[PDB]
């Protein structure tokens, strides 16, 4: 689970 | 007879300020997800503003990050609207 | 007490989808962002928007594209939709080359610098980081 | 299980980011009287967003600076609602 | 299952900050009118079913413990909670007579974390201040 | 009038  | 010229503006931030916003690779970002289910089962029957507060309640009950990272792992999100509206909006009609 | 949408238009629907970025950025790929994309062109256009998608937008092509569109001739619109996909930080958003401010983007909307759609609408969707901080959640 | 921390938030704002707030000496601010007028109206029967909106509309349109000094006079306003709630908001009921 | 339960004994607690005076040194001059606002808010929010509790000229130390304290009540057998600030203000940050406090410290009292009682509950920030010095000239 |  990436961010932006 | 004169209008504000900030106004009838409306965010549909995907998170509130001085927070980060969280993306699937395989399925998308989280606030997009909800946005699409909600607008596909409801665009042309609610208000904007019930369509993005039931946004805001998905986005924050159904997700919940899994990572490898524990600084990334079991975070949530709360998006973010912010409206000048004027006016209830609705799609249809 | 509701905006009028009896117009021959909804309106327009710009997305930028910006997922690759220039090294010197140092931001990387948003993998996901594409499926985000295609699923909100399929919904805005179900609505009703003329959707058009731009994809790895740089912050002057991000600027010409909003710019140009508050030139436009929004009297047979309803309202204007604009959605961004990208990297972002507080008050800012990602070009390819690097960032630029979200007020910069939407003044060119305001009353007095797009009389078309005064009265009208204006709505931006932002998919983008706005910090660094995270959400622990609770009970 | 668990609910974002920031979830659940309401800000009405007066004005919005960067400008000034009207404040009438005799009458009491802008957004005041506007909220005040529409709550003593509709606080029973309208929901939270419902109510902010026709306050927006009220405070836009109803509303314009008096003052000799012509740097704050003839002068517009717009206030700012901000929601990071998950559901409709109704105080009746 | 879509709207907020306010199946509760009280409604809630409805604060408001009346700042009207300030120490000379923050370069505030009086807010009046403000005085009239504070009742009208104090009309109506008692009116909706709030129980309404009206603070004046209050320092920034005493806003900020003001809330402190409301958060660390016990707001079970409450439906929501409210606060109005009237006041003076710049961007992100509301005076009190002594001068600036962030907003955000303010109202972070009441997060999820720090206000159990409150949690899946409605908070409500109503906001009487300037956010910057800009004017809005219209159109039309 | 005057302002916040």
């Amino acid at each position: 689970d990436e961010v932006x | 007879y004169k209008i504000p010229v900030e106004a009838d503006f409306l965010f549909a931030y995907s998170t509130v300020p001085g927070y980060a916003s969280m993306r699937n690779p395989g399925r998308g970002s989280w606030f997009v997800q909800a946005l699409c289910s909600i607008l596909e089962e409801h665009g042309k029957d609610l208000e904007i503003m019930q369509i993005l507060t039931r946004v805001n309640d998905r986005v924050a009950r159904h997700f919940e990050s899994q990572s490898d990272d524990p600084h990334f792992h079991e975070k949530k999100q709360i998006p973010c609207v912010v409206s000048m509206l004027t006016k209830e909006l609705y799609f249809s009609q | 007490y509701q905006y009028n949408m009896n117009f021959e238009k909804l309106g327009k629907c710009i997305i930028i989808n910006n997922k690759n970025f220039d090294k010197v950025t140092g931001m990387g790929v948003r993998n996901g962002t594409d499926k985000d994309a295609e699923a909100l062109f399929k919904c805005f256009r179900s609505l009703g928007f003329d959707v058009i998608v731009y994809n790895d937008c740089s912050c002057a092509k991000m600027q010409d594209l909003l710019k140009k569109a508050s030139e436009e001739d929004h009297t047979n619109a309803a309202c204007f939709a604009c959605i961004l996909l990208s990297h972002g930080e507080e008050n800012v958003i990602y070009g390819k080359d690097g960032v630029t401010p979200i007020k910069d983007l939407t003044a060119h909307f305001r009353g007095d610098r797009c009389k078309t759609l005064l009265e009208k609408p204006k709505l931006f969707f932002i998919q983008a980081c706005r910090g660094t901080e995270l959400d622990d959640g609770i009970q």
